[PDB]
């Protein structure tokens, strides 16, 4: 019964490793250029006005 | 299990070793260290607006509407009930066959809604059409564990989350299998397709998370950071991360192209499990349904809570911010749907 | 108030409405969870039947018995929907010593549960008809699987039969009181007073949480 | 003796045969049965007009408080064992 590992040593974990992956800081600072980009068409960071807001 | 088993199950191992090794070796940066400038979002306050009362049975799942009016609400009475958050106002009330639902979603058009539970179907029901009534469009049969998520690709195609240790994929039209998603050891738990709708992810009860190519079939990456199980997870709006509610009393997130874990968002105090989270509409608040009757509000950056949403008598168990980020429809097990902001 | 908003709010009203009746209709039933093993024969311990749920009203009270099927041996996620119902109804069957170990470490894991914390269990010691003729010969006796299996009070039959009740309520009075209390009870094949004892046990349990929610106890 | 029997009674305030009965009703009627006690000192001593004014009802408001005390105290009880009457009224 091969399977156990083999879909776990040649099909996921020998294609999981042979992935590019770049440094986490081109992430952290790519999150963070997303949401400062996004600050002002964000309704709960920055509440809007009451006659704007429908609620 | 023959001698390639004293050899490939360490076989199964050097990948794992030198993946670990690849991953702590691009990490030249924790979150918190170019989001520490940032000045924090300060106490985020958020009161109710509407409150959303009807339901009897605690509710299980709760689902937003494309048009950020409409939504669905899932309960243990088998009814399910399409909302107007502006005027509170019971759309449909479609009863259940299987009383026990733990899954519910709206579809992208807003044509069909799907429910599911521990009838291990999921049921796609018509919401409009020439009838006038609301009646299933499909039995979406074929799965041997519960389900327990349900999100619509198209309106057409729906993914679903079960307690086999299966995501899997159907197609509405023909009702059959197109695509089985497997790898998973435990119960699958939740479900979050991304924006770009050609990949989601899902959290079991192995502490990992695995994120699959919903047009290939096969698991790109798993993300194995928590301790106890995930029963929750939610997609970054940029769909380029996502967030993982686990029961462990933390709720970390990961970024798909770094492949490893940002941050963990813990309190000492808290001990809790979390039951749900969403980011808002930018993603830097974070909400997280918690089990202590609670759903604090989390700087993402910043990993500093910046509000409560206390106001259900108990356990929180939906939790979902609308398509313009201009409320969170919060629901509990107190059988109260609840509106903050 | 436009009209057509009036007339959308008059619908609305009239869902409620309906939702409202059935309300009453889910209340008056009661809700019972059946579970046990595979070799415990619970569908058998209901003998008149009339997730395989099963619908029998006894003293002209309905109760609605859930028999959960398909799922794995976990039972850590979908328990976390039960924990309304009036009582679970745990059937182990006694036939074999060599399982009884594993059917009260059963036991102790779903007594012992963070969302089964105030649901209190009825036990069913199904099989008791050849528990005499497992006895009577004394071919394979519990003292081979267990230490002290020497000493309790046909005799024989009853003395060997009341140790996995003292075993078994040792279990459930280790941890928990009040909230939730075990119902040992004896259960056959051909035994006619199950349903009956099913009602006698869920109609005390009402009552111990009528005395806890009116604070008498 | 009352006032130790109160005494008592809240010392071992959390007990399940003190929870047996109706703890608040059962500190309401030992006040009761106290002022129905003290009621009986108005009669000794030389008859003045108040105390001749307050000598009848002060035994009987106490009384009647004790005797529904003891009456809705086994009502609640009662009507508990029932088949399928609050914390303050």
């Amino acid at each position: 019964a091969s399977i156990a590992q083999a879909r776990k040593l040649v099909e996921q974990l020998k294609m999981e490793a042979n992935i590019d992956r770049i440094k986490v800081s081109k992430a952290a600072a790519d999150l963070m250029a997303y949401c400062e980009a996004h600050a002002k068409e964000d309704p709960l960071l920055t509440p809007v006005p009451a006659s704007e807001n429908p609620f | 299990l023959q001698s390639e088993l004293d050899q490939l199950r360490q076989e199964a191992e050097q990948l794992k070793n030198q993946i670990r090794d690849a991953r702590k070796a691009c990490a030249d940066a924790t979150l918190s260290q170019i989001t520490n400038n940032i000045d924090p979002v300060g106490r985020i306050q958020m009161r109710t607006r509407r409150t959303l009362r009807g339901h009897l049975a605690k509710i299980y799942a709760m689902h937003w509407g494309t048009d950020s009016r409409l939504l669905v609400s899932a309960s243990q009475d088998g009814k399910l009930i399409i909302w107007d958050s502006y005027t509170t106002n019971k759309v449909h009330a479609i009863p259940l066959r299987s009383s026990w639902v733990m899954t519910c979603a709206y579809a992208p058009s807003g044509n069909y809604v799907a429910c599911g539970g521990l009838d291990n179907i999921c049921s796609i029901y018509n919401l409009k059409t020439r009838e006038g009534n609301v009646r299933v469009s499909r039995e979406l049969a074929g799965h041997t564990g519960y389900l327990s998520c349900c999100r619509f690709l198209d309106d057409n195609q729906i993914v679903t989350s079960s307690g086999d240790t299966t995501c899997a994929l159907w197609d509405i039209e023909t009702g059959q299998q197109t695509t089985t998603f497997t790898g998973h050891t435990g119960d699958v738990m939740s479900l979050s397709l991304a924006p770009d709708t050609r990949l989601f992810v899902s959290g079991a009860c192995d502490a990992s998370a695995k994120l699959w190519d919903v047009r290939e079939g096969m698991c790109r990456q798993t993300f194995t950071g928590h301790e106890s199980d995930i029963n929750a997870i939610c997609f970054f709006p940029n769909g380029n991360a996502f967030a993982t509610g686990s029961d462990d009393a933390t709720c970390r997130l990961f970024d798909l192209r770094a492949d490893q874990e940002l941050m963990t968002y813990s309190h000492d105090n808290i001990i809790c499990g979390i039951t749900s989270v969403s980011f808002s509409k930018s993603g830097r608040l974070l909400l997280a349904g918690y089990d202590d009757f609670n759903c604090n509000v989390w700087d993402a950056l910043k990993a500093d809570r910046a509000g409560v949403l206390a106001g259900h008598d108990n356990r929180v168990s939906c939790l979902g911010v609308t398509d313009d980020g201009m409320a969170v429809a919060t629901g509990s097990w107190d059988s109260f749907l609840k509106i903050w902001n | 108030v436009s009209a057509e908003d009036k007339a959308a709010a008059e619908r609305s009203k009239m869902i409620d409405k309906n939702l409202r009746e059935d309300g009453e209709k889910a209340r008056r039933t009661l809700r019972l969870l059946l579970l046990g093993a595979d070799n415990s024969g619970k569908s058998t311990i209901v003998k008149q039947m009339r997730i395989f749920e099963t619908k029998f009203q006894v003293d002209k009270v309905n109760f609605h018995m859930f028999d959960v099927g398909g799922q794995r041996d976990e039972r850590r996620k979908w328990i976390q929907c039960f924990n309304d119902v009036t009582a679970i109804i745990f059937v182990v069957d006694s036939s074999d010593y060599n399982r009884l170990q594993e059917a009260l470490n059963d036991f102790k894991s779903i007594w012992n549960n963070r969302w089964l914390r105030t649901i209190s269990v009825i036990l069913f010691l199904n099989k008791q008809d050849l528990l005499a003729e497992k006895v009577l010969a004394g071919k394979s006796k519990i003292e081979d699987y267990f230490p002290e299996f020497a000493r309790y009070t046909d005799p024989r039959v009853t003395r060997a039969k009341y140790f996995i009740r003292k075993e078994f309520v040792d279990i459930s009075t280790a941890s928990g009181d009040g909230r939730h209390i075990c119902y040992p009870h004896f259960t056959c094949a051909v035994d006619t007073e199950n349903a009956r004892r099913i009602f006698n046990d869920c109609k005390d349990i009402i009552l111990q949480m009528n005395l806890r929610e009116y604070n008498l106890v | 003796l009352t006032a130790f029997v109160l005494g008592v009674f809240i010392k071992f305030r959390n007990t399940p045969i003190v929870k047996a009965t109706n703890r608040e009703l059962s500190y309401l009627l030992l006040f009761s049965l106290l002022c129905c006690f003290s009621s009986s000192l108005f009669f000794i001593g030389e008859p003045q007009d108040w105390t001749c004014r307050l000598r009848q009802p002060a035994f009987g408001i106490s009384f009647v408080l004790c005797i529904s005390c003891i009456l809705v105290k086994t009502n609640r009880v009662l009507l508990v064992f029932e088949a399928k009457w609050g914390l303050n009224l």
